[PDB]
This record gives structure tokens, sequence and C-alpha cells, in this order.
RNA sequence: GCUCAGGAAUAAGAGCUGAAUGCAUCUAAGCUCGAACUCUGACCUAAAAAGAGACCUCUUUAAGGAUUCCGGUAAAAGACC
RNA sequence: GCAGCUUGCUACCUCGAUGUCGGUUCUUUCCAUCCUGGCCGUGCAGCAGCGGCCAAGGGUGAGGUUGUUCGCCUAUUAAA
RNA sequence: AGCUUGUAGUCCGUAAGGGAGACAACCCAGCCCGUGGUUAAGGUCCCCAAGUGUCGACUAAGUGUUAAUACUAAAGGGCGUCCCAAGCCCCAGACAGCUGGAAGGUUAGCUUAGAAGCAGCUACCCUUCAAAGAGUGCGUAACAGCUCACCAGUCGAGGUU
């Protein structure tokens, strides 16, 4: 038999595709420290997405120059805390948490997640951790950090979101005093990421439930004559008749969305501090309006509106510096109409 | 606690096994990175590439990476580790590569057949260079 | 139609040619090579089979042309005697319905050899030992059986 | 023009004539497959 | 090829008999294949505007007809949306005879081209009385 | 006659040779060098300026292995006392190559008109001075030597024409 | 809308040093390069890894969890938020 | 000599049935590699060929006739 | 052909138990029940009872680690490595490298004006010489420097078929 050959219906490179197992994407990697210390990581809430003008400034492009409309999703984000500092130790069996020191002061809504830690040992822990790195037990430090999402009223909840974030600097002992300094404060979004960088975005992606494999993994349908049979949305065949077993590529109806994805190189076209220059009129539909401080990513992420939105600094961007986008118009008519 | 520096992998997991199933200790292996193949490099990294490739790795043969853990699966494979004897056996060994913490300082030994300047050539390679061949970071 | 087919002897002899019907008539036309009337040729070499064989006559007429073609274009015309020992006697039949009736049609012939039997023997002087050795390896290769070829005259005028 | 001192390098080489593979001036075997055979890369 | 400012959704699909709009006395081509064009199992070879398909004359004069040629389309009426967010459309599907290189068989184009296919063969745009 | 596999490298005044462990050490006026020669089977004794390599055994390897280490012992005492010098000519026909040193990297740019520059390793502490049309490459490790040579030569390359019509490149007009 | 890489180690191959075989030799040791391959690296999943993990916080008739209630960024039942 | 992918030979399994060709859908494997990557030779100036080696990661499509497999033909295509 | 059809012996069929991974018919063995011992076949690094057994060599290819069996790839080749033997040269200095001359012959005859030793068909070409041919090479429209087959000094031991 002379085949017609065809690539595979989807990806495997996402398997198994299950829910994931937290509301929030945690990142595996974190990139390299190239510069002064900050954070390498923040995290808002998307609202919805609108679309701007502006010149087009990429170095390069045929339309660079001109008049381009370009879309963008609003991601409200609110200040975060730097609830605690956690070391950990590099041996020949990976990581492992060494030693970790929780701010004195801490929001009081933290308890929906979490009994609150006590104003207890914090000097003395952090003394603990500075003797560990000069005797060479640490080998990095993160900060734990999380979300205030109660300023926010598109977003219901009043429980905060926790996660570790990398610290970027050229050596342990700078990463710790950035640490100290950094520990127990509100970082603001302008502390983390400049405008017109671009970054990576992890997200949740949209839930669809239980999907059969034509929308799961994009198989054909049945045609013409066999779309009439009884098997319309439904794979022709389950294996061949050796071996004997139906193999794991085979696409198969399963859990759909509700993922964790990463998208690459997302710029960032705008910092804004009032909510009011972005919500258009009538608000974003079924959230509201923007009251907190946001930003304006190029093109879509990953994720439904009021879905935590992790940013972090890229770690394969190919272009150098890339500017300030000269944004000429927010759109702010109704999104309902 | 048996140091497996310069040992022959084959030859020490015989002995180590043979051990296991007299049955009265608890075996410790140190540096198993170390332990020594002999045979050409070309050869063993074919048939361990091979062997860490081959099977129906989804639900097939899952053949380890770290050179302790693969140490570890050269012992299983010359003990009746189906069998409640063997499973205690595998049960009362720990391979290490390197030296763990607890066990620094500890009093070694070393078994003088298995030791690897009996052999009449320089044809061989370590388990640790086979593991950070076959992607194994340790 | 290679030669593994007629190649090893399983079987009885198959010659007597008034008990069959119209045997193929043999490729191979002369016997007797280079200077026929001389037999003062120091230097004697001989090439011997070492398995138990058939030899079809076009074998036999391939390894008798590459020798006779590397002879004669060494030592000469007339600086060689090339003598080809054996005779295809053995008749070559073939099943040309399935295995109903299947003894065979006659379709050649072919000489029976034993281990160690001569085939090709080579008379040449003492310079031209190398090239009638040579010669006879290239015909040796030609045979459906591994050969060596040993000296049989000549040995001290060799080494 | 044709410079001496490349042309010793680049075309001062014996060819296997079975696998083409680049031999030694001097060798008389191929070192890949050991033909007995080997021609000079033909440098016209 | 240079790539285009904007846009274009591959609308026009092999089979489809579309006008052609020169005066090289070709009424109606059909496409047979689109050039640069390599596609996936099943899928008909897809044309949007700018791209250049082979073409069989099937009205028009009868020297033009039953001939491969080659064409570009200048006009379709799937909307595509140029760099600063307007979605344009035309009324009909219009294409014009060219050759390889891009320079029209025709003389004058009757009918508005679009913009793309302007820039890209410039030649199609001098022989076009409009260019929208 | 008696076959001997035992071979004796002299150590000239100023050149201190050792073995501690299985690593051969030569100490020179022109610098130091250090390399591993371990062969089971294979003994190699220093003593009063004068370094003796033997075979246990007499077989094929031992001889090829017995005459390997004493003429990488030679080479190492040569490299410390007087070192090595290898020489290489620049020929173009129609770019003139741009061959300059950027630390431990040849620079060759435009070459065969190419506007991104060929990269040449350099090895060890290779002394590579491009004095016009020519390179000199001086060190005291043949084999550093070598190697920086034949880098030089394989980055020249042109692996793409016919090497009779094209000859552009950096080529060895003598070894170390 | 986003979706280059870089590095390591190699195949064929090209070389360096180098004896057997005074010379020569890409090879017998040794060494440098060398692919859309392999590994690593920017992705997903992964304490049910039986060596069944690390750290911190809170609290030991508590911490906290579930059920009921109003819901939806989730959802076939469960679950999740 | 290899393979067992053509056709034969044979009758060991199945006649208290292992549903027969071709296509379609979907998955996987081999390399004796068509393209894509790296090489070597050339009767290799370049362009482009011809021959061979490594390499199975990806690709290998759309159509007219014919049930076709196969094959013919068409226009694209890096290759179909 | 694990095909078909004979013949002698022995088996399975109807044959346990032990051993070969499993194995109708391959090896031991024909086998009443229980106990003890010693053996057969086969095995003795672990899985697995008993040798990380001894002596003398070979193999560098994970070759192999496969009595018989249809369950184990051929011709050809290898300056891969280990052996035996026989020629020839060799401290009256072999083989390979380091040196120095390849001066008299001929520019031998070759249609077309031109391949004047490498298109080409032929020799006791010198008196004689420790040394120089009717021709081994990137190169010559007709000429050459630059490379050989040769004795010479060289360190100094085996070389070659």
């Amino acid at each position: 038999m002379a085949s017609i050959h065809r690539p595979k219906r989807g990806s495997l490179a996402f398997s198994p595709r299950k829910r994931a197992k937290s509301h929030i994407p945690r990142f595996r990697a974190w990139p390299e420290a190239t510069g002064e210390p900050k954070l390498q990581s923040f995290a808002g809430y998307k609202v919805g997405m609108t679309h701007v003008i502006m010149v087009d400034d990429t170095k390069n492009s045929l339309t660079q120059g001109m008049e381009i409309s370009v879309p963008v999703t609003v991601i409200e984000t609110p200040a975060i805390r730097v609830a605690a500092i956690r070391a950990y130790a590099e041996d020949s069996t990976g990581e492992k948490a060494i030693a970790e020191v929780w701010a004195a002061d801490l929001d009081p809504e933290l308890k929906r997640r979490i009994p609150i830690p006590a104003a207890g040992n914090q000097a003395e822990a952090l003394e603990n951790i500075g003797k560990l790195i000069e005797e060479g037990r640490v080998s990095d430090v993160r900060a734990v950090i999380y979300t205030l999402p109660k300023s926010l009223t598109g977003v219901p909840k009043k429980v905060p979101d926790i996660m570790e974030s990398g610290i970027s600097a050229r050596d342990l002992g700078t990463k710790f005093e950035y640490s100290k300094t950094i520990l127990g404060t509100l970082v603001s979004v302008t502390d983390v990421f400049k405008n017109g960088t671009l970054v990576d975005t992890a997200a949740i992606t949209i839930g669809k439930g239980t999907q059969g494999p034509v929308k799961r993994w994009g198989i054909q349908l049945m045609k013409g004559k066999h779309s009439r049979q009884g098997s319309l949305r439904q794979v022709g065949t389950l294996g061949a008749f050796n071996p004997s077993r139906v193999s794991w590529r085979v696409p198969q109806m399963g859990q759909m969305g509700y993922h964790q994805r990463t998208e690459f190189n997302k710029r960032i076209l705008k910092i804004g501090s009032d909510g009011e220059e972005v919500t258009p009129e009538g608000g974003f539909i079924n959230y509201g309006l923007v009251r907190g401080d946001y930003i304006l990513i190029k093109g879509s992420v990953p994720g439904p509106s009021k879905r935590l939105i992790r940013l972090r600094d890229p770690i394969r961007a190919k272009k150098a510096d890339l500017g300030e986008p000269n944004i000429l118009y927010i759109s702010r008519e109704s999104k309902q109409g | 606690v048996i140091d497996a520096k310069g040992l022959i992998l084959g030859r020490l997991a015989s002995s180590v096994a043979k051990q296991l199933l007299s049955g009265d200790e608890k075996v410790y292996i140190i540096n198993a990175e170390q332990a020594i193949i002999s045979g050409s490099r070309a050869a063993t990294l074919r048939e361990y590439r091979e062997t860490r490739e081959r099977g129906a790795t989804e639900f097939g043969p899952y053949f380890p990476k770290r050179p302790d853990r693969i140490l570890k699966r050269t012992i299983r494979g010359m003990l009746p580790y189906k069998r409640a004897r063997g499973r205690d056996a595998m049960s009362r060994l720990k391979v290490y590569v390197g030296v763990p913490y607890e066990l620094k300082g500890a009093e070694t030994v070393t078994i003088p057949d298995a030791d690897m300047r009996l052999l009449s050539s320089s044809r061989y390679v370590e388990l640790g260079e086979v593991s950070q061949k076959m992607g194994s970071k340790f | 139609k290679p030669g593994s087919m007629y190649r090893n002897v399983r079987q009885r002899s198959f010659t007597r040619r008034k008990y069959m019907g119209g045997v193929p008539g043999s490729q191979v036309i002369h016997y007797d090579m280079g200077d026929k009337a001389n037999t003062s040729f120091p230097v004697k070499i001989s090439l011997i089979v070492e398995e138990k064989c058939q030899i079809r006559h076009t074998a036999l007429e391939a390894a008798r042309i590459t020798a006779n073609r590397h002879l004669v274009a060494d030592t000469g015309k007339m600086g060689f005697y090339m003598k080809l020992r054996v005779y295809p006697h053995e008749v070559i039949r073939e099943n040309k319905s399935g295995m109903r009736r299947a003894f065979g049609k006659n379709v050649g012939t072919a000489a029976r050899v034993k281990p160690m039997q001569k085939i090709f023997t080579v008379a040449v002087e003492k310079q031209n030992f190398k090239a009638a050795k040579e010669a006879l390896w290239h015909a040796g290769q030609k045979l459906p059986t591994p050969c060596r070829i040993v000296v049989d005259e000549g040995a001290e005028l060799v080494q | 023009a044709r410079f001496p001192e490349a042309e010793e390098r680049l075309l001062n080489k014996k060819i296997c004539m079975k696998c083409n593979a680049r031999n030694a001036i001097r060798a008389t075997r191929c070192r890949k497959c050991g033909y007995g055979t080997l021609r000079v890369k033909s440098k016209e | 090829m240079k790539g285009m400012r904007s846009n274009i959704p591959r609308a026009l699909n092999a089979g489809a008999q579309i006008a052609c709009v020169d005066n090289t006395g070709a009424k109606v081509v059909e496409i047979i294949s689109v050039k640069k064009y390599r596609g996936v199992k099943n899928r008909m070879p897809c044309a949007g505007i700018g791209d250049m398909c082979v073409v069989s004359v099937k009205k028009g004069t009868p020297e033009m007809r039953k001939q491969v040629l080659l064409a570009v389309v200048v006009r379709q009426k799937q909307e595509f949306r140029r760099p600063d967010g307007l979605h344009v459309s035309f009324e009909d599907n219009a294409m014009v005879i060219t050759d390889e290189e891009g320079i029209p068989k025709g003389t004058d184009i009757k009918g508005p081209v679009a913009r793309e296919v302007a820039e890209r063969f410039p030649k199609i745009g001098t022989t076009a009385s409009i260019i929208v | 006659m008696v076959k001997e596999i035992a071979r004796t490298i002299e150590i000239p005044e100023g050149v201190s040779v050792s073995l501690a462990q299985d690593v051969f050490t030569a100490t020179g006026p022109k610098g130091t060098v250090e390399r591993k020669l371990w062969y089971p089977g294979i003994m190699i004794d220093v003593k009063d300026g004068e370094v003796v390599v033997d075979a246990e055994y007499a077989r094929k390897e031992q001889k090829a292995m017995v005459g390997t280490f004493a003429s990488h012992i030679r080479n190492l005492v040569k490299g410390v006392n007087e070192g090595f010098e290898c020489k290489m000519s620049i020929v173009y026909a129609h770019f003139p190559m741009q061959v300059k040193v950027d630390g431990k990297t040849l620079i060759i740019g435009n070459f065969l008109g190419e506007k991104k520059p060929r990269f040449a390793k350099i090895i060890g502490e290779t002394k590579v001075k491009v004095s016009g049309n020519d390179v000199t490459i001086t060190g005291i490790n043949k084999e550093d030597v070598g190697q920086t040579a034949a880098n030089i030569e394989q980055k020249t390359k042109i692996k793409r024409f016919d090497p009779r019509i094209f000859q552009d490149g950096i080529y060895i007009v003598q070894k170390a």
C-alpha cells in the first residue's frame, strides 16, 4: 500500500492533558540574572481585551513607522506583598528548602489561605540564613510573594494567591541583601517589569470540560457518505490489529482546557495607574471596571477574564532592547456594542 | 558501606547481591558514579543508550538515569526481586552518588576482586560518564 | 539461474546419456591452452578445490577464459601450458503443475569434483610463476567452491 | 593563479577507489576500508 | 515573495471560476493550482489577494480558451484587514493574466485593484486605472 | 639480533622530568608541560637525566605503545627545551584575507568575500603571529601547536567549490 | 497573539600528534572538529519516587476539613475555585 | 548472498467460520533516503548534475480516467 | 522446505523423574512406597546448590557468553593480532631515512608549417667507468629547471617474499 502521510493530530508535548493540579501556574525555570537585583516575576488578574492604535516601532518591519491597530490584553496588577524569603540548598539529589523567614507583619486576609505566621523569629532567622550562606549551605534564594485581590472588584475573591519568585542578582550575597531589603514590603509592577519589554505569561487556560477528540485534538470528521453512517465526530480507528492495545498517542476524549500554558515574548505596551484610561463605557463584560494599576500586554494571553496570570522576565527572548511603545489611542468604546 | 570507586560494576553487584542474600546486613554503596564498566566507550555508550531508549517507555521498561539508581538496577537484575527475599534484599540496599552527609567519615570497605586495576587494558568508562551522556544531573 | 542451485552434492551421479534425452552441449570449447606440444616447463602449479561440489560448464568456461586471458597477456601466446582436467559428465536437470511428476528436464552439464581434486594445471618457466599464480587466483574467483593453488613441480625453482 | 603551498594540502592526497576516502600520498592502502589500490586525487 | 502589509485570507480554492478583467480575451478562468503553495492532505489549493495561480481559460476568445496561464487575483470578496485595523472587501472576485515575473498580459484593467497586489507587483498597479 | 623493547630519552640540562602518579611533567627554560601517559603493561622510570620506557610484554601492541610513549616524552622534552615553530602561508586569488589575533582566537575576515569572519581556536599558550602574508605559530607543546595550525587550516576550508579552481585559505608550510 | 537559540557528546567525514614499521601514516593508544540524530537547554506532567521526599507555619479536644447556604474563572457524576 | 515487501512450492494451524479486494480514518515502526541536515569523489570552473557514505527528527500534498492495488496523465511542489 | 516418499536402529505415540529458559520424541534415566547416602546428564559470578578453581595461551570484536536440533549468514578480503615452516639479503654493514652526480649519448625516424624521450612501432647506443635508460612524475605549440631505477659516506640491526 502506498500511503498518504499527514502530520499527527495535535501535540504530544502536553501529555497527559489533565486538569492542572492548582489554579495558579508554577514556574519550573528562572532566567539568568543580568543586572541590578529585582524580582523576576509578578502576578496579576486578566481583565479582558481591547485594542490600541500605535506607531510601529518594531525595527526592520515593513509597517514600521506607520499607524497599526494592535490588540492588547488588560491585566489588573495590584501591588504584591513579599511575604517570605526561602533559601535553597543544592546537592546531588537536587534543590531542597533549607530555611524560610516570614515577614513580621502580614495582611490579615492571608488567613483565608493559611494560618498566619506569628511575629516570632525574623532577626535571628535572617542571621541564621546569613550564617548558612557564609558556610556555603545555601545554593540560592527565592522570594515567596502573594497577591492582594481584595482591592479588585471584578475578581470576587479576597483570599490571596501565594507563589515563589526568583531574584535576579549577580551573586548570592547580593540576592540575600536585596531579599532582606524587599522582605515584608509591597512591590508594584513597575518594580518588576518596565514598559516596552518582553515577558512570558503563564496561566490556566479556558476550561471546556470533557471534549471529544474532534475538538480536543482537531481530528478530521467523517466525510461524504461516512458523515451520516453513525460515527461523525468520532475517530476512525483506535489502533492496528497488532500491537493489541490502544496507544496513548491516539486522540481521544478527555479534559480540555484548564491546563497550564506558557506564552513567550508578549510585549508590555503600557504600565498604567488609573483604570479609567482603559475601562470602556459600560465596563468590561462580567468583570466591571479597572480601579487599580494595570498593564497592557501586546497580543493574547492564556486564561479567561479574572484568571490569575503570572508574568515573568523572558526566558527565550530573541530581540534586544525594544523601546517604549508609542500608544496613540486606547479604545474605550463599549465592548458590549 | 562499600566504596564503589574503581570497582567493576558487575562484580561489585554480584558480591553485594550475594551478601544481601546471605541476609545479615544493610549495605550502603557510595560513589556509584565512580564505578567502572570495562569495554570500549563507544560500545558501552551504544548499549546503554539502547537500553535507555528501548522500551515502551510510556508503558514499558523504565531504565533509570542517575548512576546510583543505575547501579541499584544492576544489583536488582541479580536478585529475586519479585520474591519476598529479593524484596527485603533491595530494601536493605542504599546507593549514593558520592558520599551522603550522614555516612560522611564512616569506615568504608572495598572488594579486592572487584578492583579495576586487575583489568588488562584501558578500554573502560565510568558509570558517571554513562549517566551524564544519557542526560542525568548528579 | 544462480550456480547455488546445482552446487551442493546431495544425489547419485546422473551421467548415462543413453537413458536420458536432449542434453544441451557444453560451453567449454578447449581443454588445453598455451603451448600444447612442449612438456619441458619447469614450474607446474595447479588449482585444487577444497570442498565437494558440482561445477557447471559455464563456470568452467568462465574460469578458463579468465585464466587464459591473464596467461596470454603476461607470459605471451606460447609462454604457458594450461590443462583443464575435468569434463562435465554429470547432467544437470531442472523441474520446469508444481511437484507432480517433478523429475526434471536436462538443462546442462557439470563436473562433480572431490576435495583436493585438480581442476586446472598451469605449466610455465621460472620467471612466470607469479603471473600464473595470479591468473589462477583470478580463475578460482569464478568457481563455486573455495580453492587453493599448490605447486606440483618447481618448488625448489621458486623457493 | 594556483598556489603550490595550497595545492600541496588540497590536491596532493590519494583517494580510495572503493570508498573515495582521502589517504596520505605515501599510503599503499586505504585507512577506512583497507583497499590495496589508491589513486592520486585528480588535479586535472 | 515580498511581504504584504495586510493579512489576506486565502479565499479562492482550486476549481473557482473567476471573471478575468483585462483585455487579453479571457472572460472566465478556472483556478487549477496556486504557485508557491504547498498544501496538506485533503486541503484544496487556496488563494487570496496577491497570490499567483495557474488558471485555465474557460470563457473568452478561442485563442485564449483551454490555455494554461498564470493569473494574479486582484479582487476578492472575502474581507481582509489592513495593518491599521480597517477591514476591506470588494463586491466581486477578479483576476488579471500575468507571467511568472508578475507582468500583466493585458494593457488596461477595468475595475479597482487591491493596494496589496498593486504594491507586490508594481506593473499591475500601473496597468490598473484606480488602486483601492 | 636481540630485540629490545625498552627505549631511552635523554634529559637535556635545565630540564627536570618527573612522573609522579601516572602523569609526566617536564620543566624547562622555555616553560613547563604536563601530559598523561598511562598504559597497563608499560612502565616508565625517570633517573639521572634519562627516562626509560619499557614494556613488561613484547607483543606488537606493547612495542607500539613503548614507541609512542618514547616519542611523546621526546616531544615533551623538546618542547620544554627548544620549543616548536610552525609556518603557514596566506594565499588568495581575488579577496584579500584580513587575518588577525583577538586573544585566544584568530579572526579571518573577508574569507572568500564572506560578511561573517571565521574563528580559529588557539590551543594552550601558543603564540600566533601574523607577519604580513605568513603566520608563525610558536609553542612549548607540539600537540597544541599542531592543533592550532590544524584549526586554522580547517577554518580556512572551501567546503563547496572545486579545489582545483578555489584555493583560498591558510595552509601549513612547515609542521612543528 | 506566541511559537530562533546556545552548549555538550557523537555518525559519516576532515585533521593534529604518533609508533608498530628509523621514514611515512587521521589510528593502534591519545587529541581537535564535525549533522535536521542523541543529551542538555526556555515547555507540559510528576511525592504512589516502597529510598513512598524537603522546608516553614499553625495547633494538639485544637489547627483545620467536610456538610448546609449564595455562587462561577470550574464542572458528565465527583472534583475545583 | 541478504530481505520476505512479487509470483511460485508445500499442506504444519484454522472448515461446530480468524468476515474476503480496494479506498477512507487514526496510530506506529523499518531504511535499502525522494526532499530537508552533514560529508567524500568527479570526466566537480560557477549554475546544475552524476556516483557513493552517514542520518529515519520533520515532510512526502492537490487533481482526470479506472473498483482497483499497480500504472498512465495534469498542474503545483524542497520532494510530491 | 518444520516438503514428499523409502530404509536400519531408537524413541514419542503410550514414558515418569533429573537437566538443557521453556522443548512429544535432544542428554541421564525407564518409575512400587518411606528414609539415609553416593552418583549420571548438566553445572559451580548472582538470579540458582556448588569455584570470582588451577595451569598454558588466544580474543578487543560485548565477538562470544547457542551439544543435536532447521532455533546458528556466505563468497571474497584484512601490512588486526597470535603461531609453525621455507626461500632471499644481512657488522666483507642488510631494510627505511640524512647527504652528494643523474656532465658523452639523441634534439632517436613521425604525413599536416606543429606534441623531436611520456600518440607511436624497435636495441651486444659508447672503448670503459665504484656512477648516467631507447623512458618511472605536478608540468612542455617544438626545448628546462623541479622526482627516479643506481654504486658512494651516515648512525648500526635485523629486513624482505
